């Protein structure tokens, strides 16, 4: 019987900081135990500083991706070229994925931008269309390995500060975009190490107010 | 998830956990489970998250529509029907869906009806509802009378849930408070288990069973 | 896994990868594939990670003593006897698939095992989910009348198609060449081209970070 | 929901420096018995771009036939068919990329694994990957089925990365689509020994070989086994 | 069978045990005592498959009423819950396992401690100071966790129990038609006649 | 596989190919599927590699043992050992085996035992998943009593005609001559036979 | 109905400098239902650490039966065994039950008394040995503890710095869990001193 | 939803319906009135599939009440029966059927007499002295064979249905939390309170 | 069935068996597998009876109207007609198709449409469960621009093998010979081509 699914491997991962935010993805493509290409990008700018990743089936990825570039497009035509705000890309994908619940898209999307008060955002979505703003997320065949470290790194989980008994937590602080980058560096590095699917490179989109901005590292070819 | 909401002498007391699960894999430890209608009307979800969070938010749409069409707040009878009548199209379908409207109008009073994806629509002073709701039942309804106070009432929905956080492998997080009165609702915090759990059995000198 | 063997000139060699995979996850990313049957017959296994070793540490046990009761060197087809008829009697529940090469009095040799007892003989051979990989670049290169460093070369340029381009594979190259007049030379990580880059943060944790409720010596002693 | 019946097995292909080069055998195989030797599974659109196409071979004649519509449509009403608004490699893909994805989506797929290499007008190498799925890819080396194992390997140790492609001359590069083949054969128990080759360059144009045949096999060993 | 509680206090262990026997549509007996016990200071009360049960209990009680009379002496509850956990172990990879649950409730007299023990058909013993089997243990275990402490009296105890008894009552789908309850301490094996 | 046996004036031939496959893929281009059992008693194997191998390795046993105790065993003794082996074990086997002797009395013969391990006595057999495309070729070409050199074009055009169909063959056409002169091994390239 | 994941809990363990670490997790449950908050999967015979996750009726049976043959070893050896030794002893025990196995999933940790080696190693439920030098994993968030130990783990940590390693790899990986955590105990190993912690950890 | 029982006696028709609302391990609530009036004087209980139940019978009631406004006159229980009974008859060769058991309890005002109708999903439709469905009908039945005469009051009705509920409460497995009663006679629908 | 059609000097020639089973009972013994799409077009029907005769049936009307308004369909429109049936229905058909037909500028032309409904144009064509065993016999056999005795000879030689090995297959052989000349129909009986 024909399948229409399958599974394009790969991981991503998104952080936001105090006036920019993060999203890097890594540039592998697979089926089953082959390589399809080492470079081939699933992280997007969408226009109105919105970065985008359907990480899953490719298919329905780039699918989805191109249905909301297209919403964007629209909706610059049908309300004055008025900028679509991240809370409402956000809402709108919901509508996007959900569209298709008794047919899903198969793929764990992230957003990421800054919101309507110039701070940073990452929203997150399920295959069928919940979502949730977040200061971190990781998605992907790699998630459920990248996120406890995020969990710990970035919003300090777990971690007390010395001599106070356990008593009081490590204070909450918005991280640097060197020290972001470090943490997203550390994390596919790890990622690779241990998870088959994921490696050749690692691209990340950063936004701040002035624009999208491209960095591109080498990753495990293995 | 655990979720519940009763009602009191002082109006509704409305408690949910906050985590998102995929089978095992904790998904998330702050999920946002009480969505606000309006200011009178509260929704409860549990179940699958996309079917919860898109048809309640609808239903929000819905309400609104009324209350522009008749220039009035819609009863929370006649909110949770648009809402119980929805999902009973779709029955079969696949929906998972398990929901408390809570709220206050005039005509009614303090209001609570559960709705669910295979139809079911009941009005009730109790419920309990989520994978984690017999835990909160066993608390609730063993600490339950009519003539509690709101600070009270307010702690037991919040025990409710921590008990079922405790116990429920898949409830957990935090607890989101809300109390429903005449003048609407109000938000009573959110309130982490990783905190509330040790402070609880401090004060109270409960949670025995754990190493202490 | 990903394995080969080469005949050359004296003798015979046998190479393979070091990655051990647990669904998506490399379990063991420095695993020994190459195992010692006789100090001169040597086997590279792929397929169920625990019957390789189980199976060949039994026929590795069961020669020892046939070579102690026959005062005589072991003989890789005596090796490959017992191991096909263990093999072929479990009729396949036991995943086994094995590379047998080896030196002794009648000469040298190179021998296949599948799981459900079935042998092969050649020149060349590749076993294991990187086989495809490997096979291509043994098919490309191979010749007849190999040098001793020729067929290293061939034998570890064939598990490197496996390591680059199988997902199953990775890692290390362990080789080992068995000479005919010569100790059999084993070659633990021959070639290590995928260490791991510096990370970019160190995350010692302040002493006292992590909250403890209670402390307590514990008695080894009697 | 189909089932593939007479198909089509590897295509392989790569990037070299001027262009691309794309091969496939002209085998038509009806399950395990060899049906049909004379099949061209290579499909030439323009003189800019060739269509390869794996897998259900009633299928792939569909499919040849709306690339052969398209061709006639693109003409219509256009003075620069054969200039500034001819199809583009491009184009071409991204036609078939839409169908394959919503014919996967209508449960009734198009049973074909399609390689679509040529170059653009701007001279740039054209080569990406589409398959039953609607699955998309696009890499330095490309190949569908027991190409995507066997070929691949051979075929990234001349191109591994892109600076390895304007070091990768014409000669080289056929070179080593040639030896793919030859593996492929000895390998794949649905391969012939019959091939097509073409080649897409920025400066000579599009070259179709025709009748090509796998030589210079190493058999000679078996008599000692 | 269905619902086996079990509370451990300062003094004593108590078990509870529903009375009813269902088969079908039909309730066909509301009075049956899920227990047996295994020595003076010793009880294990029992619930899963039907004939299972029964069986399984009395081949217990026949071993350890043995070892009794073979040493002059009472295993302590430890003892005689190892012995129990390992026979279900035994049992989960038979060719018919025995599909029963357990409670031991005991008083060691070494101690002068009660001791509460849970195990399920596949051998899985843990100690507890309150323990249940099946869908009971959804609502209790979190009403004891609210409500237990460890240095409760026997009276304490059992006014605990009825209010887990209360709540399956109010809660559960199915009449288990009341329970029958036992106080396991120094004194021996005693049961309570109205509850 | 594509196998055969042919008896002729002087003895017998046996034929195959060297295609051993899992799936389409090809796991051995170079297999020997024509094996002996005796010095002057060879099988063709068609089936389960592992299921052909154990039986042959048994038979092989059988006939050491014999020949050790009665002196040697007739090519009919060697087939109802096969077999006694396939049918006594039809249902855990997956073995097509085609036996071929020369014996001095007797000449050539050839058996054939199919799944079920059945025997059948033939003037030559055909055997494999390949034989199935050479049925009305054999039957229009085979003659009793031919030439050495007609029986091996015989099987070598009926080997390259099953070879060229079936996908599940290919490789070598390996051969083995069995006459009173002796043991004749026989190997055909693609080159040559491709092209007939 | 999958054997290995009714029960819930993990193990991890660590190398150091000159030390080792082993972790685990508390919870015992069926299923969703949390039943204990008190059940060790760590056990030791002599200076040798067992951690075994898994099926609880099997992880108890196999504790047992290991205390069974780690004793007669002692008592015809004349020694404490070793944890090279054990390591084969575990194996060997495990894939005697290859039809027919224990649904487990065991790691050894401890220091040759002999040479002063650190040694750690992991099996399958089959018997297979996963040796390495850095860290072994086991339970139901594997996949967590193997992205916690990858990132945060470095060699030659010192006994008090290596605890903080190991103790954070356990609990940021149980809190992502649904089946592990309800508190933690972490065993820190030198020479000829074994320090036993247990961890404050959410109870959700 | 479960138990729904009926009884027509000399002058009026008695209805019993069960409290409970459950689903899973949980009884969300002991106090649920299965039934709609469908006009002054007829009554329908309902029991079956969740949802599928409340949404028929409102269906159902919301016809017969805009039949009544339509002609300014009330509907025969026959004629409200016939009308239940072919909608459901259609139901079950639709694409998702209604699963809901009704009774219809009603007094012919023109013919002076009680009238007790039970139909099933599939739209199987009979007049009886006294009906029940689901498991109830294996208890009630044979009880009412024995006991029931056709010339009884309402009282004497009610002290019968007693009998009913008391023989399912002793051998039906679940607990159906008690049962509401209404009669229905030539003065319209009552609910009787204490129970 | 067995069925081939082969193109020869003069234009082409359609040949068949006459079986036609429910099992392994014989429902017709003297079936009419070759059928009449236009005057010098003809196809050879295998597979289902029900799903070939239907497809045949709206081809010849499809044809009908061809001819009515554009005069004579060439072969290769016939075998497109015949191909976009079989193709858009693939997933409720079970039909192998050989179209054969004669035009005076293409002289003869052969097509086959086997499962999938993908067109070969080839020299000649055989198809139906016999077609197995003669792939061997035919393509050893075949060569371009026979004459008629020769083609009719290689019809017959094929089929007889075909008929010999397939139980599916047997009865009498029909041929249909077309060429400018017009059509001839051919028999032959059981009691000639056995014992080729
Ligand atoms: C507790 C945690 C038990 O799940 C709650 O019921 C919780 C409720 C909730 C509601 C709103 C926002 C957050 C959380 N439910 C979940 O977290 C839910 C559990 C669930 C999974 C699958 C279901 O389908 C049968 C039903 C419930 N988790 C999800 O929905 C997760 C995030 N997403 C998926 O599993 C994606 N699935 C959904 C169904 O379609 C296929 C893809
Ligand atoms: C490559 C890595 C496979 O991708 C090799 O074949 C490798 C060979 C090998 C040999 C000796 C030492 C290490 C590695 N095989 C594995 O790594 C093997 C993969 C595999 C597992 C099971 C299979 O089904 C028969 C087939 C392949 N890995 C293992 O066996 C690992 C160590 N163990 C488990 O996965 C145990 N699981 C099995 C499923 O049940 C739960 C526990
Ligand atoms: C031709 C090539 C196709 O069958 C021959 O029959 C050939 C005979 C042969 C090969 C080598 C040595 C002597 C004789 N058979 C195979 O190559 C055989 C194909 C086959 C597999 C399984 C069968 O049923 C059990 C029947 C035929 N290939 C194999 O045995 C290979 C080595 N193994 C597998 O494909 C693994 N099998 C094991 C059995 O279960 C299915 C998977
Ligand atoms: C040879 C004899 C064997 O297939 C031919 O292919 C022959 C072709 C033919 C016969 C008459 C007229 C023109 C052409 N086919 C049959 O005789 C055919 C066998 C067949 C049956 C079903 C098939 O799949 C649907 C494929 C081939 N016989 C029939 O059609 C007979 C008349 N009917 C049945 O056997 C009843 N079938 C109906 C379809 O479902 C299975 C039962
Ligand atoms: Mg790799
Ligand atoms: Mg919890
Ligand atoms: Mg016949």
């Amino acid at each position: 019987q024909f399948n229409p699914y399958g599974d394009n491997g790969g991981t991503i991962l998104g952080i936001a900081g105090e006036d920019f935010a993060v999203l890097a993805g890594d540039t592998r493509n697979i089926t089953d135990y082959s390589i399809n290409s080492r470079y081939e990008p699933k992280v997007f700018d969408c226009g109105d500083n919105i970065v985008m990743s359907a990480n899953g089936f490719a298919a329905d990825g780039d699918a989805l991706v191109k249905r909301f570039k297209n919403s964007v497009k629209w909706y610059h035509f049908d309300h004055n070229d008025k900028k679509l705000s991240i809370n409402s890309a956000a809402r709108n994908i919901q509508h996007l994925l959900y569209g298709k619940r008794f047919f899903p898209y198969y793929v764990h999307t992230i957003i990421a931008g800054l919101d309507e008060d110039g701070k940073g955002a990452v929203y997150s979505f399920d295959p069928v269309g919940s979502y949730e703003r977040e200061q971190c997320r990781a998605g992907g065949a790699a998630a459920s390995l990248i996120m406890p470290f995020l969990d710990n790194q970035v919003n300090f989980k777990n971690q007390y500060e010395p001599g106070t008994n356990g008593k009081v937590k490590k204070p909450l602080k918005y991280l640097s975009v060197e020290e972001v980058i470090k943490l997203v560096r550390d994390s596919f590095t790890s990622a690779t190490e241990r998870h088959i699917q994921v490696g050749d490179g690692l691209e990340i989109l950063i936004v701040t107010k002035d624009g999208v901005r491209k960095e591109f590292y080498e990753l495990k070819r293995d | 998830t655990t979720t519940l909401a009763f009602r009191f002498q002082g109006g509704i007391i409305v408690a949910v956990d906050s985590r998102a699960t995929a089978g095992n894999w904790v998904a998330s430890q702050t999920v946002k489970k009480v969505i606000e209608i309006n200011p009178f009307l509260l929704g409860t979800m549990a179940g699958g998250t996309a079917d919860c969070q898109f048809w309640e938010t609808w239903l929000g749409s819905q309400c609104r529509l009324h209350e522009l069409r008749e220039k009035e707040r819609i009863s929370v009878a006649a909110a949770s029907k648009i809402l119980s009548n929805l999902v009973y199209q779709y029955k079969g379908a696949g929906l998972s869906m398990g929901t408390m409207i809570c709220g206050y109008t005039r005509k009614e009073g303090p209001t609570i009806y559960y709705v669910d994806s295979d139809g079911t629509r009941l009005k009730g002073d109790i419920f309990c509802v989520g994978s984690g709701q017999t835990f909160a039942y066993g608390v609730l309804d063993s600490n339950y009378k009519w003539d509690l106070s709101v600070e009270d009432a307010l702690y037991l929905g919040k025990r409710s849930i921590l008990a079922a956080a405790h116990r429920d492998a898949y409830s957990g997080g935090s607890v989101n408070l809300y109390h429903v009165t005449e003048d609407g609702w109000i938000y009573h915090g959110n309130h982490d288990v990783g905190e509330l759990f040790w402070k609880v059995k401090e004060e109270e000198g409960s949670f025995n069973n754990v190493i202490g | 896994t990903t394995i080969v063997g080469v005949k050359f000139n004296n003798g015979v060699v046998i190479a393979a990868d070091t990655r051990s995979t647990q669904g998506p996850i490399v379990a063991d990313k420095n695993c020994a594939k190459l195992h010692r049957i006789s100090p001169k017959i040597w086997c590279a296994g792929a397929g169920t990670a625990a019957d390789t070793e189980a199976v060949t540490q039994l026929i590795g046990s069961n020669i020892e003593l046939h070579s102690l009761y026959t005062s005589r060197e072991p003989r890789v087809v005596s090796a490959l006897q017992m191991l096909k008829q263990h093999l072929f009697k479990y009729q396949g529940h036991i995943g086994a698939y094995l590379i047998v090469a080896g030196v002794d009095p009648t000469g040298s040799h190179l021998f296949s095992i599948h799981a459900h007892g079935s042998t092969d003989v050649g020149y060349y051979l590749s076993l294991g989910s990187g086989s495809l990989a490997a096979m291509a670049v043994l098919e490309s290169h191979w010749k007849q009348d190999l040098t001793k460093e020729e067929a290293i070369k061939l034998a570890s340029d064939a598990i490197q198609a496996g390591i680059w381009n199988d997902l199953g594979s990775g890692s290390n190259v362990d080789v080992c060449v068995m000479e005919i007049g010569k100790d059999a030379e084993y070659l633990r990580n021959y070639l290590t081209p995928n260490v791991r880059e510096e990370k970019q943060k160190s995350y010692k944790f302040p002493r006292g970070t992590t909250a403890v409720l209670k402390e307590s010596i514990v008695n080894i002693c009697d | 929901t189909q089932q593939p019946i007479v198909t089509g097995t590897s295509v392989i292909s790569m990037k070299y420096d001027n262009g691309v080069i794309i091969a496939a055998d002209n085998l038509g195989s009806y399950g395990s018995l060899l049906r049909f030797n004379g099949v061209e599974r290579l499909i030439p659109v323009g003189d800019n771009t060739v269509v390869g196409i794996s897998g259900d071979i009633s299928d792939m004649q569909h499919i040849e036939r709306l690339l052969k519509d398209l061709v006639t449509e693109n003409a219509y009403d256009n003075p620069l068919a054969d200039a500034e608004e001819a199809l583009e490699p491009s184009y071409i893909f991204e036609y078939l990329a839409t169908v394959m994805y919503q014919r996967r989506s209508k449960m009734n797929p198009l049973w074909n694994a399609i390689i679509v290499a040529g170059v653009q007008s701007n001279g740039d190498q054209f080569l990406r990957y589409v398959n039953l799925l609607g699955v998309t890819y696009s890499s330095p080396t490309l190949a569908t089925g027991f190409g995507a194992h066997m070929a691949n390997p051979l075929l990234r140790k001349v191109v591994d990365r892109e600076s390895d492609i304007p070091k990768t001359t014409v000669q080289v590069a056929e070179e080593a689509i040639v030896n793919a083949m030859r593996v492929l054969y000895y390998r794949d128990a649905r391969s012939s020994r019959n091939f097509s080759l073409a080649i897409i360059d920025k400066n000579t144009g599009l070259t179709f070989k025709k009748n090509l045949q796998v030589e210079n096999m190493k058999w000679d060993f078996a008599k000692d086994i | 069978m269905d619902i086996i509680l079990g509370i451990r206090v300062q003094d004593s262990v108590i078990l509870a045990s529903s009375k009813a026997v269902t088969r079908g549509i039909s309730v066909l007996k509301d009075s049956d005592d899920k227990t047996r016990q295994l020595s003076p200071h010793t009880l294990m009360s029992f619930a899963g498959e039907a004939g299972d049960t029964v069986q399984f209990a009395e081949y217990i009680q026949a071993n350890i009423q043995l070892y009794s009379i073979r040493e002059d002496y009472e295993l302590s509850p430890q003892a005689v819950s190892s012995f129990v956990r390992q026979e279900l172990a035994k049992s989960i990879r038979s060719r018919r396992p025995y599909q029963v649950n357990v409670l031991i409730g005991g008083y060691d007299k070494k101690k002068n401690k009660p001791e509460l023990y849970q195990i399920d058909y596949l051998g899985t013993k843990v100690e507890l100071p309150y323990g249940a089997h099946g869908y009971s243990g959804f609502y209790t275990f979190s009403l004891l966790d609210h409500h237990y402490r460890p240095d409760m009296t026997t009276e304490e105890g059992l006014d605990l129990l009825k209010l887990c008894v209360q709540e399956l009552e109010k809660r559960m789908p199915m009449d288990f038609k009341g329970v029958i309850v036992k106080i396991v301490d120094k004194d021996g094996i005693r049961q309570v006649d109205d509850f | 596989t594509s196998i055969m046996a042919v008896t002729f004036k002087d003895g017998v031939i046996l034929g195959a190919d060297s295609r051993t496959t899992t799936g389409a893929y090809i796991a051995n281009r170079v297999t020997d599927k024509l094996t002996r059992v005796h010095d002057k008693i060879w099988c063709c194997r068609s089936g389960s590699a592992a299921d052909t191998q154990a039986i042959a390795d048994i038979v092989q046993y059988h006939l050491e043992l014999y020949t050790s105790q009665y002196g040697t065993p007739s090519t009919e003794t060697a087939a109802s050992v096969f077999k006694e082996l396939c049918y006594e074990n039809k249902d855990n086997l997956t073995a097509g085996i085609i036996v071929a002797g020369y014996d001095d009395k007797n000449k050539g013969e050839v058996y054939t035992i199919p799944l079920g391990g059945s025997v059948h006595k033939l003037p030559y057999a055909i055997a494999g998943s390949g034989s199935t495309f050479i049925y009305g070729y054999c039957d229009k070409n085979f003659r009793e009593n031919m030439s050495k050199e007609e029986t091996v074009d015989f099987i070598k055009h009926s080997l390259s005609q099953a070879i060229k169909w079936d996908g599940s063959s290919g490789g070598v056409i390996r051969m083995v001559v069995l006459t009173a002169a002796g043991v004749e091994r026989l190997i055909f390239y693609p080159d040559e036979y491709e092209q007939l | 109905s999958d054997p290995s994941s009714i029960n819930g809990g993990i193990v991890v363990a660590m190398t150091g400098k000159d030390c080792v670490a082993i972790a685990c997790d508390l919870r015992l449950g069926s299923q969703s239902l949390g039943v204990s908050n008190k059940f060790e999967k760590i056990f030791h015979y002599g200076h040798v650490f067992l951690g075994i996750t898994g099926l609880a009726t099997d992880v108890t049976t196999l504790n047992e039966m290991f205390r069974y043959k780690t004793n007669l070893y002692k008592l015809k050896e004349e020694r404490a065994i070793e944890p090279e030794t054990f390591t084969q002893l575990v194996s060997s025990s495990l894939y005697e039950r290859r039809f027919g196995p224990y649904f487990v999933g065991p790691v050894v940790a401890g220091i040759n008394s002999k040479s002063g080696k650190p040694f750690i190693a992991g099996f399958d439920l089959i018997g297979c040995i996963d040796e390495a030098k850095d860290f072994i994993v086991s339970g139901t968030a594997s996949d967590q503890l193997f992205g916690m130990c990858e990132s945060l783990y470095e060699p030659n940590l010192e006994p008090e710095d290596l605890f903080e390693t190991i103790s954070q790899a356990l609990l940021n990986a149980a809190d992502r869990d649904a089946l592990s955590g309800w508190g933690a105990v972490v065993y820190i190993i030198k020479k000829d001193e074994v320090v036993k912690r247990y961890l404050k950890m959410r109870q959700d």
